[PDB]
């Protein structure tokens, strides 16, 4: 199944005045903007080359609280600025759609763009009929794909189904975090979704070439101060401090080649290991995985390298490894 | 869908039926059977049409001097609209299992 | 506490080249060094707890889960149990001419999932930094990079420290592992006095690494390269499903058979 | 009954707060404003802001109406009803069954009611398994012979837990049954 | 409509390093700022829209000889009982109204992932595997054997700042200012001049932007070592070279790209 790596995903969040219900044992907007703070570093953590960008709606406007970045540290920031916010108004889907599209409209046809409504008060007054924006949405293959609150919200429903995107209604707190989990993973491409090459550029940290001869200082692009060395562009030829960054001037994507094998491990889904609870003729009592006894009657197996994984063993390395530990010799 | 009622085989277009439909059917049939006019009451707004308009069709086939023709009535004629799409969705499922046209009438006035 | 967890590298196809060159140092000497960085740690708090795990080119199998000489009981099991162990394997092991590179990125696959088993296990009072002190002894093998790559984001996002210390050769791949995770690197030159440096360097947790001078890292080349050549590359056209750098524009990448649109 | 209602909601804040909730819609004798006013409310349900039709349960919109999914989603019963004790043609209707078939003049009445709110409530499990939740607004529904009359399916659905429950404790309710529609099969 | 020099006047004090840097390109004249722009309450609002009657009655009653207190008070001011149910559906009416604006995946070669960007007899292992096995006949020999003070004493040494494997400015502050300001104001210039430079863009319409724009790179560049000039004579010390570095890597794609354009002529 086609998998679109690279995706521009806006988390649209509502300040409704039905974010104030504490439904949840916090505030709910709180327990969003503190979840979601952990779905931020996590979404990077998994798609590196990926970028993100926060809109916020209320009182029938959106404003753009960060625009597409790389660096989810920003994000992060205005996430806990976000958390004092006073949370008064009602949201506006055309508007917030509306600013999404914008942005959105004059990005590369190759990365897929995608949008995750976290929905919270059911209403949404709009200026203008927001059927009509759907249209607009299939054509530039923006999926849209709602998280609703405590309402399975009508108009959303075909939002999601139509424009391609899933619908989902938060049945607790615990819930929620599986949701959002999910979205991290990068979407399959279906028959619209369209791949293209990508111009690509691997910058290499240098440093001062010989106790300081010929040194190439510079303080930063995008209150820095002076650096001896840092990292560089092929083209820009202008200092980034961190990476993996946009060109501020090629508009070419720089990134190092360990955050590409970060995404590896998407094309290559480990396949679900049976669980067999019964020993079957398994006489070593120490797990393989972890070399520890099996205190529970549950036990896993691979189709080709036939180890044997205790619960933790294989919960472990289908959630983070992502591969198995003796499957790989 | 073919139904192995008790008093017959029925044909049903929809893949599955719901325990009140086998229950709403063997009754129907019942009072088929014994020629006596009575009542019921079924929930669902739509479903039961299908299953009452099913049933007779197949009654008509097995006792066709048994029953003249059905005089299904309803209460608005937008409502009585939406009763013949349900008949004409029927008629075809039941012409394609049989393939070919049968001697069978049904008009709305 | 901190669980230490010691990955060495035991590979026979180099560690015995050593002893027909007849060298002065010797793979014995090499476990000496490690269980007495082993008994050093623990040494260091009874809540601390550690394990090793030996490397060969078909396994990684675990080296480690009264006072006749008047040692401490504990470390005593731990020098009984390693060196019994240890001479099993290396004494019993098949010959396969196909496969002598040594394996690393499984041997570290057990680790990692090891310091989750125990993670889980012990009293949430407590918090357990763990640590890997990975010791490599030969080449890395060009075919078990994407394996290798993926066990140390997964450390990463765990925050485990992967502290190599390489020795008669660096291996690019497990220099640029340690500087994700932020473990040191320290390429030890002088093998006779390898033990000095872990007491000095590894020995000390990170809790106390930070407040404490230690060797400047090394500098390490994020090089790319297409897959035509495996030639650094410093422009790379990677397509958005193969996600594979590739060295100059094509109708199509081949790892695709993509129908890619011109335009 | 309902233009009282709708006056004395208006006097207070209540009827303003309900309007910036969702959007409110009410019901004439005359039928083209019926038909307008049910038109926009249609597309109400369609778009996000919702809307809120306020009806007369005799009402000919009642009858000739049907509610699907998401048409209707929570069908809202306020007060049992009755039609007015004054009208003298229920009278030689009402007090001639006591004559004749032996019909309780209470029995009929009651009748009178749980058919028609029936008629009136039963339309948002029109078909395709379209979730909905029916409140009833009126402690008479509690009786046990409003129960009873009561169409079976409803009636085995309904349980003694929430026969009573209080206007806090029934949104309560009301919030976490449709949490649980909102996930697929 | 003069929309531009409106655009200027609000965007002329609100914002400094927007009007600074657009300032500094005619600071100097160095081409004209004509390129510069051509690349690059609530209540009586909802009632605005709310109530067209209102709207008729306000254009007919604008303010003459009144006050704007007194409009306020005009607003709030069986039959009556039904007119609160049609003002309703009305009213709701309106507020909707106005809202209303007339693929499987498959591969060929996976193993070149497993041997990804990262580069590079027979009885030698037999020999090496018997050799091995017999080394270790003998073990705990820690004692001594582990470690020497001779060898012990030189890894310290080493260790040191000036030993093996262990190799060991904020002056100006003010000057700090004037660089980031520079840096600034090549990025400006520089992104219109690279924002079309990577596509080829083979069209008359577009190759001439691109010309003026690299004739601009000469303009932009004709004055950027004077403002270095005046930098450079103050000390000596602490070179800022890093700048040439873009001006000439720009200059070299300019010339390579043009001897190219004349190869494919
Ligand atoms: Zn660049
Ligand atoms: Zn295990
Ligand atoms: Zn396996
Ligand atoms: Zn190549
Ligand atoms: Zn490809």
């Amino acid at each position: 199944v086609r998998l679109g790596m690279m995706r521009h995903l806006y988390v649209v969040v509502d300040g409704s005045r039905t974010m104030e219900d504490q439904d949840l044992k916090p505030n709910r907007l709180t327990c969003t903007l503190k979840l979601l703070e952990y779905f931020v570093e996590e979404y990077f953590d998994q798609n590196p080359i990926s970028q993100i960008g926060i809109i916020v709606t209320k009182s029938k406007r959106a404003e753009k609280l960060t625009e597409l970045s790389g660096n989810p540290r920003k994000h992060i920031t205005s996430l806990k600025k976000a958390v004092d916010m006073t949370c008064h108004g009602e949201p506006s889907l055309y508007n917030s759609l509306s600013i999404a599209m914008q942005t959105l409209k004059h990005m590369p046809g190759h990365t897929s763009r995608e949008v995750l409504i976290i929905f919270s008060s059911l209403t949404t007054c709009d200026p203008s009929n927001i059927y009509d924006l759907i249209k607009t949405l299939k054509a530039a293959k923006i999926r849209v794909s709602v998280i609703g609150l405590s309402a399975e919200v009508r108009v959303c429903t075909v939002l999601a189904r139509e424009t391609g995107g899933t619908y989902h209604v938060i049945l607790d707190e615990s819930h929620y975090k599986e949701l959002l989990t999910h979205h991290v993973s990068p979407p399959p491409a279906s028959s619209s979704s369209e791949c293209s090459l990508i111009r690509m550029g691997f910058p290499q940290h240098t440093i001062a070439s010989l106790s300081d001869q010929d040194a190439k200082p510079s303080f930063s692009m995008a209150e820095p101060g002076l650096t001896l060395g840092g990292y560089f562009c092929p083209q820009c030829r202008a200092k980034y401090c961190e990476l993996p960054v946009e060109c501020k001037i090629c508009g070419l994507t720089l990134v190092s080649a360990p955050h590409l094998a970060r995404s590896y491990h998407h094309l290559f889904p480990l396949d679900a290991f049976q669980e067999i609870p019964l020993e079957e003729y398994n006489g070593e009592r120490f797990c393989y995985g972890c070399q520890g006894e099996l205190k529970d009657q549950h036990v896993y197996v691979c189709a080709v390298c036939q180890n044997v994984f205790c619960v933790d063993c294989d919960v472990f390395v289908h959630d983070s490894l992502h591969c198995c530990p003796g499957c790989i010799h | 869908m073919k139904l192995n009622v008790d008093g017959l085989l029925v044909y049903f277009p929809y893949d599955y039926i719901y325990p009140e439909q086998f229950s709403y059917m063997r009754e129907l049939k019942r009072t088929l059977d014994a020629k006596g006019h009575g009542v019921l009451e079924m929930p669902s707004g739509t479903g039961k049409t299908v299953s009452l308009l099913a049933l007779i069709m197949a009654y008509q086939r097995a006792y066709p001097l048994e029953v003249t023709k059905l005089i299904y009535c309803s209460r608005t004629v937008p409502e009585i609209e939406k009763v013949i799409e349900e008949l004409r969705k029927l008629l075809n499922f039941y012409e394609k299992q049989e393939g070919e046209k049968l001697p069978f009438l049904g008009l709305a006035l | 506490l901190n669980l230490l967890v010691i990955v060495v590298d035991a590979n026979p196809i180099w560690w015995g080249k050593q002893a027909l060159k007849e060298s002065q140092f010797t793979l014995s000497k090499c476990i000496d060094a490690v269980m007495v960085l082993g008994n050093s740690h623990l040494f260091m708090n009874r809540s601390n707890k550690l394990a090793v795990i030996a490397s060969h080119i078909q396994e990684s199998r675990f080296l480690y889960p009264g006072s006749k000489d008047g040692k401490y009981e504990l470390l005593t099991s731990a020098n009984e149990v390693i060196v019994e162990e240890i001479k099993d394997l290396m004494t019993k092991s098949d010959i396969k001419g196909q496969h002598t590179e040594t394996l690393l990125a499984g041997s570290l696959a057990k680790a990692l999932c090891y310091i989750h088993r125990m993670n889980k296990e012990v009293k949430d009072n407590q918090e357990m930094k763990s640590r890997i002190l990975v010791i490599k002894a030969a080449e890395d093998s060009a075919l078990q990079y994407m394996n290798f790559m993926n066990v140390i984001f997964a450390a990463q996002k765990q925050n485990i420290l992967i502290d190599a210390c390489v020795l008669d050769s660096d291996s690019g791949l497990l220099q640029q592992a340690c500087d994700i995770t932020g473990g040191l690197y320290l390429k030890v030159p002088q093998m006779p006095s390898l033990l000095q440096y872990l007491l000095w360097v590894f020995l000390p947790d990170q809790d106390q690494r930070s407040q404490l001078i230690l060797p400047p890292p090394v500098h390490v080349d994020y090089r790319a390269a297409c897959f035509c050549h495996r030639n650094l590359i410093e422009i790379g056209y990677v397509c958005s499903v193969c996600l594979s750098i590739f060295c100059n524009f094509s109708p199509i990448c081949t790892t695709c058979e993509t129908a890619f649109k011109i335009s | 009954y309902m233009e009282s209602t709708v006056a004395s909601w208006y006097e207070q804040g209540i009827l303003e707060n309900i309007q910036r909730n969702k959007l409110l819609f009410i019901e004439t004798q005359d039928g083209a404003e019926t038909s307008v006013a049910l038109e926009k409310y249609q597309e109400a349900c369609e778009n996000g802001r919702g809307a809120i039709l306020l009806s007369v349960a005799r009402g000919k919109v009642s009858e000739g109406i049907d509610f699907v999914h998401h048409y209707g989603r929570a069908v809202i019963m306020f007060g049992v009803p009755y039609v007015y004790t004054q009208s003298r043609i229920l009278k030689a209707r009402l007090e001639y069954l006591r004559d004749q078939f032996q019909i309780r003049e209470n029995d009929f009445l009651t009748f009178d009611a749980m058919r028609h709110a029936a008629q009136c409530v039963g339309r948002a499990i029109r078909g395709k398994t379209d979730y909905g939740l029916m409140v009833f607004a009126d402690k008479r529904f509690a009786r046990g012979d409003k129960r009873g009359k009561l169409p079976r399916w409803i009636q085995e659905h309904l349980t003694d837990a929430n026969l009573n429950l209080t206007v806090d404790e029934g949104v309560q309710v009301a919030k976490y049954f449709l949490r649980q529609m909102a996930q697929p099969f | 409509a003069n929309k531009e020099l409106e655009e200027k006047n609000r965007m002329l004090q609100e914002d400094p390093v927007l009007f600074q840097l657009y300032k500094d390109l005619v600071v100097s004249q160095v081409i004209s700022a004509e390129e510069f722009w051509a690349n690059r309450s609530d209540i009586i609002e909802s009632i605005f829209r709310t109530y067209p009657a209102v709207k008729m009655k306000y254009a007919e009653n604008v303010p003459h000889n009144m006050t704007e207190k007194e409009f306020w008070t005009r607003f709030f001011q069986e039959n009556s009982n039904a007119a609160i149910i049609k003002r309703f559906n009305h009213h709701s009416a309106m507020v909707l109204a106005a809202g209303l604006r007339k693929i499987a995946l498959n591969l060929k070669k996976s193993d070149r992932y497993y041997h990804g960007p990262t580069p590079i007899t027979s009885q030698d292992i037999i020999n090496s595997f018997q050799s091995i096995r017999q080394e270790m006949e003998a073990y705990t020999p820690k004692l001594t054997q582990v470690l020497s003070s001779s060898a012990a004493s030189s890894t310290i040494t080493a260790l040191s700042p000036g030993g093996a494997l262990m190799q060991g400015q904020m002056v100006p502050n003010d000057i700090q200012s004037e660089l980031k300001h520079l840096y600034v104001a090549v990025g400006e210039l520089l992104r219109h001049f690279w924002s079309c430079f990577p596509v080829n863009t083979p069209f008359l319409e577009e190759k001439v932007v691109k010309m003026k724009s690299n004739l601009e790179r000469f303009q932009v560049t004709k004055l950027c070592p004077f403002q270095e000039k005046i930098r450079r004579q103050y000390l000596s010390t602490n070179l800022v070279s890093h700048i040439e570095e873009m001006l000439q890597t720009a200059y070299n794609k300019l010339h390579t790209w043009q001897s190219r354009r004349l190869m494919k002529k």
